[PDB]
C-alpha cells in the first residue's frame, strides 16, 4: 500500500523554460527512488538513480534530488527532445511500482477547434448501420469533453473517441468522435448533436443536424 | 552495445496462451537478472517479475503469480515469459529490461538500464476482415471525410488522392472495439475545389490485400 503520486499529469512548455516534475511517497521510501524518460515510438530510459545520482551520459540539465517522502526532477533549459513521459519508479519494497507519469509538452497559444458532423452514408445505412461522425481538429490546449445528443439527449453507449498526438507543425491537437447505432434507433430520433467544451468558449461548442 | 531484441508482435485469441522471448546480446547473460514490465494503453507501467538466469530463481508481482511465468535458458541467451488465460485486459505492450550493476554483492537498485523495443500483444478473436469504407461528406474550406470500419488486424494505409493532398489531412489512431478496428480520417480543401474537382481517399489494408477507392460525392438530400 505505497502510492506514488506524480503531479502535475501534463506540463506545458516551451524550450528554454526549466521545470521541475513532482513525485510523492504515502510513506517513506528513503533514496529508492528512480526516473524515467519514455519519449514517443521508444522505450523508457532510465536517467537518475537513488534520488540523485544521474546515469552516464544523461545531460547535466537532469537534475534530482528528494528523500523521505518528496522527490522532485528538475529540468534547467529545456530542449526540444526532453519532450515526452517521465516515470518515478521506488525501489523501496515489493512489488515496484510506477507513479502515472507525467508528460512534457510544447505551449502554444489558445486555439479554437474547428468541429464538422457528418451523418451516416447511404451505403452504409443499406448494410443496417448508422455512424454519425463529429471531428474536432487542431485546438489547444488538449482537454476536451465532447458530448453527444440525439433529440436533445445524452447518449453514453455506442461512442467512440481517438486523439492525435500533438502535431508537429502547429503543435495542436485532433479528435474524432464517432457514435455508432442501428439503421433502427438512427430512424427513431431525429436530431443529432456534436457538443464540446473547451477552455476557448465559456459555453459549449456545438455542431448538429436533423435527418432532413 | 549491450542489447535486448524481443519476439514480434502478436495477436491471440482469448483464453489462449502465449510466449515471448528476450534474447540478450553484448553482456554476460547470466551475470544480470531480466525484469519484464506491462506498459497499459493508458500508459501505466507495471512490473511483472525478473529471472535470475544463473539461478532460474524468480520473484513476480504478487498480481501476475498465477498468470505469468518467467523462464531462462543459458544456452540461447534467452528470457521468455508465458501469459496464460489470455483475456482481453491482456492486451498490452510488454518489455524486458536489464538490472543494472549491484551496488555490492546481494545489494541492487533495482532500476534497469536496458530495455528491449517492446512487444505488442493483442488479445482478439477476429479473424483478417478486410474493412468497410464509408465516405463522409458534408451536410470557405470544406471538411470531408472516411469511415473504414470493422477491419482486422491494424495497420490499414490511408491516403488522399493517392498522396496529391497531403496537405490538411489528420488520420486518427485506430481503436478497438469488439474485437474489432474503427479508423477515420479527415481532410480539408477549400471549397473552391469541391466538388469541383475530384476527392477520393485510397484505403490499403495489407493483412486481406484489399486495396479500395472511394470517391467523396456530395449528398444530394
Amino acid at each position: 500500500d505505497l502510492v506514488l503520486t506524480q503531479s502535475p499529469a501534463t506540463l506545458s512548455v516551451t524550450p528554454g523554460d526549466s521545470v521541475s516534475f513532482s513525485c510523492r511517497a504515502s510513506q517513506s521510501i528513503s533514496n529508492n527512488l528512480h526516473w524515467y524518460q519514455q519519449r514517443t515510438h521508444e522505450s523508457p530510459r532510465l536517467l537518475i538513480k537513488y534520488a540523485s545520482q544521474s546515469i552516464s551520459g544523461i545531460p547535466s540539465r537532469f537534475s534530482g534530488s528528494g528523500s523521505g517522502t518528496d522527490f522532485t526532477l528538475s529540468i534547467s533549459s529545456v530542449e526540444t527532445e526532453d519532450f515526452g513521459m517521465y516515470f518515478c519508479q521506488q525501489s523501496n519494497r515489493w512489488p515496484l511500482t510506477f507513479g502515472a507519469g507525467t508528460k512534457l509538452e510544447l505551449k502554444r497559444a489558445d486555439a479554437a477547434p474547428t468541429v464538422s458532423i457528418f451523418p451516416p452514408s447511404s451505403e452504409q445505412l443499406t448494410s443496417g448501420g448508422a455512424s454519425v461522425v463529429c471531428f474536432l481538429n487542431n485546438f489547444y490546449p488538449k482537454d476536451i469533453n465532447v458530448k453527444w445528443k440525439i433529440d436533445g439527449s445524452e447518449r453514453q453507449n455506442g461512442v467512440l473517441n481517438s486523439w492525435t498526438d500533438q502535431d508537429s507543425k502547429d503543435s495542436t491537437y485532433s479528435m474524432s468522435s464517432t457514435l455508432t447505432l442501428t439503421k433502427d434507433e438512427y430512424e427513431r430520433h431525429n436530431s443529432y448533436t456534436c457538443e464540446a467544451t473547451h477552455k476557448t468558449s465559456t459555453s459549449p461548442i456545438v455542431k448538429s443536424f436533423n435527418r432532413n | 552495445q549491450v542489447q535486448l531484441q524481443q519476439s514480434g508482435n502478436e495477436l491471440a485469441k482469448p483464453g489462449a496462451s502465449m510466449k515471448m522471448s528476450c534474447r540478450a546480446s553484448g553482456y554476460s547473460f547470466t551475470s544480470y537478472w531480466i525484469h519484464w514490465l506491462k506498459q497499459r494503453p493508458d500508459q501505466g507501467l507495471e512490473w511483472i517479475g525478473y529471472i535470475d538466469p544463473a539461478t532460474a530463481y524468480t520473484e513476480s508481482n504478487q498480481k501476475f503469480k498465477d498468470k505469468a511465468i518467467l523462464t531462462a535458458d543459458r544456452s540461447s541467451n534467452t528470457a521468455f515469459m508465458y501469459l496464460n488465460s489470455l483475456t482481453s485486459e491482456d492486451s498490452a505492450v510488454y518489455y524486458c529490461a536489464r538490472e543494472s550493476p549491484r551496488l555490492r554483492r546481494g545489494i541492487y537498485y533495482y532500476a534497469m538500464d536496458y530495455w528491449g523495443q517492446g512487444t505488442t500483444v493483442t488479445v482478439s478473436s477476429a479473424k483478417t476482415t478486410p474493412p468497410s469504407v464509408y465516405p463522409l461528406a458534408p451536410g470557405s474550406m470544406v471538411t470531408l471525410g472516411c469511415l473504414v470500419k470493422g477491419y482486422f488486424p491494424e495497420p490499414v494505409t490511408v491516403t488522399w488522392n493517392s498522396g496529391s493532398l497531403s496537405s490538411g489531412v489528420h488520420t486518427f489512431p485506430a481503436v478497438l472495439q469488439s474485437d474489432l478496428y474503427t479508423l477515420s480520417s479527415s481532410v480539408t480543401v477549400p471549397s473552391s475545389t469541391w466538388p469541383s474537382e475530384t476527392v477520393t481517399c485510397n484505403v490499403a489494408h495489407p493483412a486481406s490485400s484489399t486495396k479500395v477507392d472511394k470517391k467523396i460525392v456530395p449528398r444530394d438530400c
